[PDB]
């Protein structure tokens, strides 16, 4: 069990800014934090790559 | 040309019409390329216009 005052632990979050060179993707939410979703088609591998991060 | 009047040598010298030409060629490619890692685009770059595009 853990008993902590409010000021014991500090968390910081930042949603990456999707650049202009990427196809626009939605922004998702997890437990109140926002997450950047970004899709990009890989022509060389003939596939589609998606990244969801913070 | 010119020739003296009443000359026994009644012979005419023909001129020539030659049209010259030159050529304009499109052969240079002026560019400016930048790369920004997503960390730099998120945190370091404050405003994209006055800090990246204008320079």
């Amino acid at each position: 069990a853990y008993l902590w005052h409010r000021t014991a632990f500090i968390l910081a979050y930042r949603t990456p800014v999707v650049p202009e060179g990427a196809k626009a993707g939605a922004s998702f939410s997890a437990n109140g934090v926002a997450l950047r979703w970004l899709a990009d088609y890989d022509y060389s591998q003939l596939g589609d790559r998606t990244l969801l991060d913070v | 040309n010119r020739r003296d009047l009443r000359d026994p040598d009644r012979t005419v010298i023909a001129s020539e019409l030659v049209e010259h030409s030159f050529g304009v060629t499109l052969d240079k490619h002026v560019y400016a390329a930048l790369k920004f890692t997503d960390e730099q685009r998120t945190l370091d770059i404050r405003d994209y216009t006055k800090q990246v595009l204008m320079p």
